[PDB]
């Protein structure tokens, strides 16, 4: 009969740090009638070997706050992405309180709900469980503070052959506040270079290096010659450069004007993908690469862009204008275009009898001296991921964007103690993350680009509720606006 | 004050060729799409062709496709519609409009269409 | 503070105490909400102490042309303010100090 | 063509008027685009409505719009003698073309 | 007054009806009919 | 030790992603049917979901079977074998990068020069298999989407793998 | 080291947009947009590298050079690295190798974003006047000290390092194919749809043991001999450096890295292989960097980015997050006589002036 | 400083991403600095 | 839309002082136009 906590939502902007608190109201049903049950595709029909899965569904629910808009208002994101060149989550604080158990009775033909029972909760700080948070799943805390959300069920997967199990597979039987200190991770770079990697040169003075300009005097026979010239402002493609753009794994180019696209179903046949143990997984979103060459705004990589969807968009085969296809143009200066080849290489030795032949490079790994920009984080996009535990990794930052970590925030598992009896519980949830910032020091003379609301007169305000009370986010807000030298 | 003035309309026998120019003033001419529309005598507005912001995408109404070529010089802001192999249906009043986008920095690749923003008074092209 | 719930069982409604419920209340002392207490609306405490009153609904008008909203419009989510959550045994209190204002003149 | 819009509508000063154009298949109002234009004879056409109902900076509040199902409609209120013009509706199409209705000449009495 | 007495805002914390037994990302639209009373 | 999970299945089987993928490029039938239909990546189709990490690098080995009848009747021991050329001298790749020996279910196949390794098949690509596919051309109304196989792949950002001068990468010996 | 320098007046003390359109912009690969500033800069970046004001007047038909004691010279270092960094591209203008020489200080310019010859919204314009700087008359001097960040020793002395193949060009012209393959046959990397030559490219031996004559087309830095012409000079007018020292741990530049199986053998299918024309990094590779030459650059600036691998630059030397700072310099403009009546326009009439001194 | 708790995003002064011959608030090819438009000070909002 | 006459000085608001008619510029702080009338501007009442 005495409340166990208060309501905390606000943002304290202090110096180089930010503190964003968010509180929501939640409801936890009873999953699987309190039973751990095996699951596999054989329950769902098992059409393909690429879709094979094996694992267990558990009665426990878990809390997923891993998306940005949980912690940031549309205003707190604007204030952040305009004035800062970087941020990262120093600390985490999570409080869970005001537990209310409601038992349901069906008497005659009506259902009456009355108070009662315990609710078990624990966190895995030894990481002995699977980690299902960083996979971009649903069930994260709602953006708009007045929403009430339902806790997603916890279930996991493990080794499989077809739908059958194997001798090495594992079965885990899982049988309030805490604080968390993130491990050190590099600042997210929010900015779009004002230079391009090939144009770093001084346009006036010329290099002391030479290149081979002419291999023949002119049209005729036995005209072979070698003439060298200076690399300078006149021809800027051949100048000697120290650094070369980041790696690429090519994607197909799909055009939002449906007539441009080839008239055939190439969605899975033409999609780039990587094969693991016989199961072909689509490459999504893949390495960080710009979507389209400058001035091309109707072409997007087929599987390389985080594709959200608008409020009220169905699950299956929704129209093109019911989804929001993010733009990664910001990184075209240091990164190769996603729909383009990385370059060319020589395929043979020229000689008197053989012409010089070259061929395109459709994918390139890391080479010494490469630089690249990682993928941008979005208002709706994920925050952190768990770097899988392996003997090796390279540049662990996750491919969907955000902060790769080897000890991410622990999972929080919660269930209703079986008493069976129809039962559910409800309460409050608060999560407080202390963000650290990197201020914008630039000397640029002319004004930047900023994220601004638009002035056309309209019926609804963006990022606000309409006459039905339905909160809707009109467009993705990714953060690169401020510019910085290369 | 943003103004677009059409020019070059006139009288040309069928089968001839006319070039129409649109002189843009007051705004950045290379940051916007630009496109031509046509009003036949005693009829409603009709659309002819279009040209994108970076000139990558050129579009044509089904009827005039292949007989017209739209292009902008860009040295000095101007727009050009080359009308070749004119017919009797090409009589009308040609307008020069620019599709209006409030923010030129796209946040998403598929952007909802907002329609034309600035128009010219248009020139009259007549065939006999 | 008291909390009730309403169930319709058969055709009749039944009111029963809900003990675990909470009531959220805060003050806006930073004046960051629209302030509607100065428009002389109804819904005040009643003049006669034996009267029980209904608490009015809070809503706010923003910029508008006709019925449509311009880009300068604001949307305030009151849930985004820290508030104190009260069960049936908790209480809420605060004090205030009027800024210096001239005596009203009766004469 | 492809957008059916009535030949002419008329109204007395002060009275509201609903002009409505209909379209076929899916491409009608693909993306958000259903746009209403005001064409006075001999002068530049104006974009009264951009989007289903959003209206630009220049336009007066009297003009409004909505799209119900397959039909979009322009609603003029507080009618005046200066509102006499031709009114066209347009919608972007799936091939990145725009399509204008035949247009309604509004004669205020 | 430039700083009049503040506005005191209050509401009943929503207690939803029974949630479904399968996760549905939609916000819960079914709440227990409820009201509260007290003193000032 | 050995992993009890696979890199591609790290997902939660019970919940949808909030990301969409391109489901359908064609309405059906023929000639003018072309459309863009997006769907949710979810438990039903687990190949197309978004993932944060991609498996280890591969330099392919020839597949040799322990049943001598299956093997081609030719002397492919040296010509067939993968190699790295240095100073104009060809050198067989032995054992090579760490990769799985064979796909799940086939215990009679082993990489020619690459030795079983089946423990690491979760985060590493199979020795005898390509790393994946990459589109080799821009589609258009006039051209179909084409995808060539990737026989060798160096390091990319975000990879993970299992083990078996001026600079060096992952110095662990082979 | 010490040298004698001379600083003219660039651009009449003006910032001026420059782009390919002034040069016509023939090819899209050579497109650029940027600015040109009156400031000069000191560049000592090459290995072999290791105040007096004057005015000019036209009197009758001859020019008389006089001292000016009251004029000043503005100099500042960028130690926060807020300007574009132009010292890392191996431009000319370095201190001369032989101290008895007197050198001219090169003009400062910087390039930024573009589409074609125009400029996108993101492109940013920097005004060097907006940095603080020290003003020096004929008796004042300027100095500062720098501290290099820790960088690995330069090495002068498992599977081999990566390769990206270069075309093979032979010094004897008879051997070379009789066709124009200078640009068409060159190894390139494409960025934003502008094909850019791969030069010098990763560190790789130039030729197999025993075949000295052949050289990679863009693999080795080429240095001109004393007095060599800027355009179309023969091979004996240039020095072509060879990397053959590193042939042990690195693949030859003109050779394929190796072979990979392209299919599965069977009774019905022969064992096939295919050539590796380029190989990224794999676990276990070791490799050598490119050697530094007496005429070669020392350091480069590692572009500020989320990630990079083995940042040591390709041309040579020591890659550094924070390199030695730029040093910018200009001669403060002294306006000529202004008109006795007020005119708001800025004064375009200045005294012809230059300065000289030591380093 | 703005302490506003407004939920939706403010209007901000932004330099439109544009493609043009010259850069706004910067020099042209002849070295003439130019200011394109008058700039107001009023963008953020507050309650009346 | 403007009247076809020279109303630039005769039409304009002014404040007479000591017998010298002085244009009212910019004048008290007032909005420039009704919504939608943004094409109109007050004659003497805005900084140009």
């Amino acid at each position: 009969g005495s409340s166990s906590g208060n309501w905390h939502c606000d943002s304290q902007w202090l110096g180089d740090r930010v503190i964003t608190t968010s509180t929501r109201t939640w409801a936890l049903p009873t999953y699987n009638n309190h039973l751990y049950k095996q699951i596999s595709n054989s329950t769902s029909g098992g059409s393909s070997n690429d879709n094979a899965y094996f694992g267990y569904s558990t009665p426990w629910g878990y809390f997923d706050f891993n998306r940005f808009h949980c912690h940031f208002s549309p205003r707190d994101w604007q204030r952040l992405i305009n004035n800062n060149w970087g941020f990262r989550p120093k600390r985490l604080n999570f409080k869970l309180f005001n537990i209310q158990v409601k038992e349901v009775t069906d008497n005659n033909g009506v259902k009456t709900i009355a108070n009662n029972s315990t609710v078990q909760v624990f966190t895995d700080s030894d990481y002995q469980l699977p980690y299902v948070l960083g996979s971009a799943h649903e069930g994260c805390l709602p953006p708009f503070p007045a929403d009430v959300f339902m806790i997603p069920q916890y279930g996991y997967l493990t080794l499989n052959d077809g739908s059958q199990a194997v001798g090495r597979s594992s079965f885990y039987c899982l049988e309030f506040q805490f604080s968390y200190e993130f491990e050190n991770v590099p600042f997210h770079s929010s900015y779009a270079h004002s230079q391009s990697l090939d144009r770093l040169m001084n346009p006036l003075i010329d290099q002391y290096l030479y290149y081979l300009s002419k291999t023949i005097n002119g049209s005729g026979q036995n005209q072979q010659t070698l003439k060298f010239s200076v690399a300078g402002p006149s021809n800027m493609a051949v100048q000697g450069r120290n650094y070369i753009p980041g790696p690429s794994y090519r994607q197909q180019r799909v055009s939002t004007t449906v007539t441009q696209n080839n008239n055939s179903e190439f969605a899975w046949p033409g999609a780039s993908s990587w094969a693991l143990n016989g199961r072909n997984s689509l490459m999504n979103p893949g390495p960080a690469m710009a979507s389209h060459k400058e001035g091309e705004d109707r072409f997007f990589p087929l599987s390389g862009s985080l594709i959200f969807g608008k409020q009220g968009t169905g699950r299956d085969n929704v129209d093109a204008d019911k989804v929001m296809i993010t733009n990664e143009e910001e990184i075209k200066t240091t990164n190769p275009v996603a729909t383009e080849s990385y370059g060319q290489v020589a395929t043979n030795h020229q000689s008197a009898q053989a012409q010089a032949q070259t061929g395109w490079v459709q994918n390139q790994g890391i080479l010494p001296g490469m630089v690249w920009q990682d993928r941008d984080v979005y208002l709706q996009g994920p925050i952190w991921a768990k770097i899988p535990h392996t003997d090796g990794n390279f540049h662990p930052s996750p491919l969907m964007g955000g902060f790769g970590m080897k000890h991410p925030p622990p999972q929080i598992l919660i269930k209703n103690t079986p008493v069976f009896i129809t039962q559910y519980s409800t309460g409050q949830v608060s999560v407080e993350i202390e963000w650290e910032l990197q201020k914008e020091n630039s000397k640029r003379w002319n004004p930047e680009i900023q994220y601004t609301s638009n002035y056309y007169k309209s019926n609804n305000v963006e990022f606000a509720v309409n006459t039905e009370g339905v909160y809707s986010e009109p467009r993705p807000i990714g953060t690169r606006y401020l510019t910085r030298n290369l | 004050e943003v103004q677009l003035v059409e020019s070059g309309g006139g009288l040309v026998k069928p089968g001839g060729s006319l070039r129409l120019s649109c002189a843009a003033s007051g705004f950045m001419f290379s940051s916007y799409s630009m496109n031509w529309v046509r009003q036949a005598p005693g009829k409603g507005l009709e659309w002819v062709s279009s040209i994108s912001r970076s000139d990558s995408y050129i579009d044509y109404a089904d009827s005039v496709k292949g007989r017209f070529t739209i292009s902008r010089d860009t040295a000095m802001n101007v727009l050009y519609l080359q009308m070749d192999s004119l017919r009797a249906e090409d009589t009308g009043v040609y307008y020069c409009a620019r599709t209006h986008v409030f923010n030129m920095f796209r946040e998403v690749i598929n952007d909802d269409y907002y329609g034309m923003d600035v128009w010219g008074q248009g020139t009259t092209v007549t065939v006999s | 503070i008291q909390v009730k719930e309403v169930t319709d069982n058969n055709g009749v409604k039944t009111i029963a105490n809900n003990l675990t419920s909470t009531v959220q209340v805060f003050t806006d002392s930073d004046y960051q909400l629209p302030y509607v207490l100065g428009s002389a609306h109804e819904g005040c405490l009643p003049p006669f102490p034996a009267d029980v009153f209904m608490i009015p609904q809070y809503g706010y008008l923003t910029l508008n042309d006709g019925s449509q909203a311009v880009g300068r419009s604001s949307f305030y989510c009151l849930e985004y303010f820290p508030s104190q959550m009260l069960r049936t045994g908790n209480n809420f209190q605060f004090s205030y100090e009027f800024e210096n204002v001239p005596f009203h003149s009766s004469y | 063509s492809a957008l059916t819009q009535p030949a002419s509508v008329s109204g007395s000063p002060g009275q509201s008027i609903t002009i409505s154009c209909t379209g076929t298949s899916s491409d009608f109002g693909i993306y958000n685009s259903v746009s209403w234009y005001q064409h006075h004879p001999g002068k530049a056409p104006k974009l009264m409505i951009f989007g289903v109902s959003n209206r630009p900076s220049g336009v007066s509040n009297r003009f409004s719009g909505s799209k119900s199902g397959n039909t979009a409609s322009l609603s003029i209120s507080g009618l005046q003698a200066e509102d006499e013009a031709d009114y066209y509706c347009s919608s972007f199409t799936a091939r990145s073309t725009v399509v204008f209705g035949g247009g309604t000449k509004l004669t205020v009495l | 007054m430039k700083h009049p007495p503040p506005q005191i805002l209050i509401k009943n914390t929503p207690v939803p009806a029974d949630p479904p037994t399968a996760f549905n990302k939609d916000k819960l639209n079914s709440f227990i009919t409820q009201y509260s009373t007290g003193q000032v």
